[PDB]
């Protein structure tokens, strides 16, 4: 039951300079680290974290390194600066996962009511969202096997807590607050149309590749169940929304009546004092 | 920068606004204001307020540090 | 043996730990140590501002924990980079961010060991975006009054550091103090991703969220009729016949453009049915 | 209504002062106790007796009163 | 420097910086406590001596 957290990009910038560590310490490609924070609510804030000296064998991928010199006494420092900012979880880069991740979660679930794994992004080019949470889940099956523990897609976000823009919005040095209706809407048009419908192309990768080579999660328990939600309105020729067209007279009713009367008021706005200050500036020049 | 000026006017305002009182006005947009701290000041006052609203020793809003009539 | 205009290539995380160190750093003033790299003579860089324990006793030279120094640098050794300290930070979040009377002692107490050890004064409680109160000072001394106190070698950096020169007791403290120049680093290795998470985050996230609409307009249309009668009192106020009026009291705007972009939003909002559906 | 030690910074109630001495009262307590035996009281010896039965014995023996079980004066 | 005229004093080093042309007392609160304008003589009627 986690919708969102508040993300301070401060220790994300510590993921940036530990991303500067891994480029110069050697073979370690992926930036893996441990996420500090405090559960207040379903909404949460992350104010600090720390990035672990970690190694991972490509053969038998479940080989973790979370040193307890690096854990315990640094938790004594991080406890010593603040009793509040303790652990909440951990992180690593890459989009999908790591054969070790689940075990790495269970090393610190002894420390936290819900150790969250938030898989992070060092090079953002994404079509969807930034870093996103994964809570402790036991969904198993309708089967009755031993308990599944792989941590499922529990929504998060990049929240912004407090002032902090004496630095940040001074470091903007480019951007403008658009009074929406000034192209920002078409930016959202490109990102939801394009970045939504290429995700639809990922969904034809799903519903074509799963038809092609997809095993058991081809139709596990959510495909037809959200083919219902797909069956909101997928219909054939033009989908025939006959209620929605005089319902649309009730819609465009409002917008054209407001634009008609109100933009005639805008005709007073522009036209009248445009003429007055116009011809004052014109013939009062002489 | 027009919007920066507009939003700039109220950054340092409205959260922790102290209350003093008007006393006198020497000139344009700079005047004398007594305070509920006990002392008197001669500070630069805004172009925001209508200039005829400062006849009495009215309850006025000031900054802690800057002490500006807003 | 020579004086040069310096420079501070700042790690953005430094100012991040200062805004956390003064934002959460409750305005009872505190103290820390600055961890950068003495790169050369004519510049210096900071790469780290670390955190201090709850020294809620007093800003002092004695507040430094050396086993936290050694174990801190040790934890930089078990992480990738064991860099070098370059000085010290402190926080003045309460008052007008000027050099306290411990700074006038602990500065030369620290730079006795160091080379420069530039002070760091901060107050995030000044503003939210408009005022960036970062502050830094190099303690000149009465030993170096033999030479004049003019490095000057590259100018207009301390000419534009000279451009404010307005802090009350610091203007006064022109004796014993000359500040250092602080630019912000070309941080596009992070300003890129702060940009991409900045606008990939702060406008409807996945952006299939807004694409509320019309009862806002209902309330907004009652706004946008309810101000219209007092907006149209101004042509009555333009009926001065010959001339009797100073500055027109122009209330022409603030109700043009609200209707403009608001009903751009209402008409593309009218599009979103035939945009979302097909 | 107490004198307490409070931090200048955290404003936490730190300690209780052992200096609540109360001006004039604690000076009103006669600590010298000058001597006067009952040889000085001449002529009011019945008033000495009803005085002691009224006052001195409630200090010593309320069991003299409350094995009988009424009240002290 | 006029005697007992008031000045604009900086808070910097208390540098005696500007001089303020002013009136001193509650002059505003009661100095101008008149009844401004009203009417004419026509509504008096009788106490003309
Ligand atoms: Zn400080």
């Amino acid at each position: 039951a986690v919708q969102k957290v508040v993300v301070h990009p401060l220790v994300l910038l510590s993921v940036v300079d530990h991303f500067n560590r891994i480029g110069k310490v050697g073979n370690q490609k992926r930036v893996v680290g441990v996420l500090l924070g405090s559960w207040q609510k379903k909404v949460l804030d992350v104010s600090n974290s720390f990035a672990v000296p970690f190694d991972e064998d490509d053969k038998d991928d479940s080989v973790w390194f979370l040193d307890h010199d690096y854990l315990e006494n640094m938790y004594g420092m991080f406890k010593k600066v603040n009793a509040r900012e303790r652990i909440v979880g951990w992180y690593h880069t890459g989009p999908k996962l790591h054969k070790n991740d689940i075990a790495i979660n269970e090393l610190m679930k002894r420390y936290c009511p819900n150790s969250v794994l938030v898989i992070i992004d060092v090079k953002p080019k994404d079509l969807g969202l930034p870093t996103e949470a994964y809570i402790s889940v036991e969904e198993v099956h309708d089967d009755g096997t031993p308990t599944s523990k792989t941590f499922e897609h529990v929504t998060s976000e990049i929240g912004a807590e407090e002032a902090e823009e004496v630095g940040v919005e001074h470091l903007l040095r480019d951007i403008k607050d658009t009074t929406v209706g000034t192209l920002s809407q078409r930016i959202t048009n490109q990102v939801h149309g394009l970045k939504g419908l290429n995700s639809k192309l990922l969904d034809i990768r799903s519903y074509l590749e799963k038809v092609a080579t997809g095993k058991l999660p081809i139709n596990h328990q959510i495909i037809y169940q959200l083919q219902d939600v797909f069956n909101l309105l997928p219909d054939v020729s033009l989908q025939e929304f006959v209620k929605a067209f005089y319902l649309k007279t009730n819609d465009q009713m409002v917008v054209v009546y407001l634009a008609s009367l109100i933009r005639s008021v805008v005709a007073l706005h522009n036209l009248i004092n445009n003429k007055i200050a116009n011809r004052d500036a014109e013939k009062k020049e002489g | 920068e027009f919007l920066h000026a507009q939003e700039e006017v109220k950054r340092i305002q409205s959260i922790p606004l102290v209350i003093g009182q008007f006393l006198e006005a020497v000139d344009q947009n700079t005047a004398i204001v007594g305070s509920t701290t006990g002392s008197n000041y001669y500070v630069r006052i805004l172009s925001t307020i209508d200039r005829e609203l400062l006849k009495p020793n009215a309850s006025v809003a000031l900054h802690k540090h800057s002490n500006a009539l807003v | 043996a020579v004086d040069t205009a310096e420079q501070v290539y700042i790690s953005s995380l430094a100012l991040l730990k200062m805004l956390k160190h003064g934002r959460a750093g409750v305005p009872m003033e505190v103290m820390g140590l600055m961890l950068g790299e003495f790169v050369d003579d004519y510049t210096v860089r900071v790469i780290d501002v670390f955190a201090m324990p709850q020294s809620g006793t007093g800003v002092s030279v004695e507040a430094v924990d050396p086993v936290f120094q050694a174990k801190m640098l040790d934890m930089l050794k078990q992480t990738g980079r064991p860099e070098m300290v370059v000085g010290w930070y402190h926080s003045h979040p309460g008052f007008g961010c000027w050099l306290s009377g411990v700074d006038i002692n602990t500065q030369q107490s620290f730079e006795a060991l160091s080379e420069r050890a530039v002070a760091v004064v901060v107050d995030p409680i000044q503003s939210v975006k408009g005022k960036v109160v970062i502050d830094a000072f190099r303690l000149i001394n009465a030993n170096m009054m033999v030479l004049g106190h003019e490095p000057r070698q590259t100018t207009s950096n301390l000419g534009h550091l000279n451009k404010p020169s307005i802090q009350a007791l610091i203007h006064g403290l022109n004796r014993h103090y000359y500040s250092i120049t602080i630019n912000y680093r070309k941080n596009e290795l992070e300003q890129k991703m702060l940009l991409n998470l900045h606008k990939k985050s702060w406008m409807e996230g996945l952006t299939l969220q807004d694409y509320v609409v019309k009862e806002m307009l209902e309330l907004a249309k009652n706004y946008n009729k309810a101000v219209e009668e007092e907006d149209k009192m101004t042509p009555e106020q333009l009926a001065i016949k010959n001339v009797g009026k100073q500055d027109p009291k122009r209330h022409l705007e603030e109700h043009v453009d609200v209707l403009m972009t608001s009903n751009i939003v209402q008409c593309l909002a009218a599009m979103l049915d035939t945009v979302v559906f097909k | 209504g107490d004198l307490v030690g409070v931090n200048k910074d955290s404003y936490l109630i730190l300690e209780t002062l052992p200096t609540e001495y109360d001006s004039r009262v604690k000076a009103m307590e006669v600590d010298e106790r000058p001597t006067e035996q009952y040889s000085d009281i001449g002529g009011l010896d019945k008033q000495i007796q009803e005085l002691v039965e009224a006052i001195v014995l409630p200090m010593n023996h309320k069991e003299k009163f409350e094995n009988l079980g009424i009240q002290p004066p | 420097v006029t005697p007992n005229c008031r000045v604009a004093l900086r808070n910097d080093s208390y540098t005696l910086h500007k001089i303020l042309p002013n009136k001193v007392d509650p002059l505003v609160s009661l100095m101008m406590v008149e009844k401004v304008p009203d009417s004419t003589y026509e509504m008096i009627g009788g106490l003309d001596k």
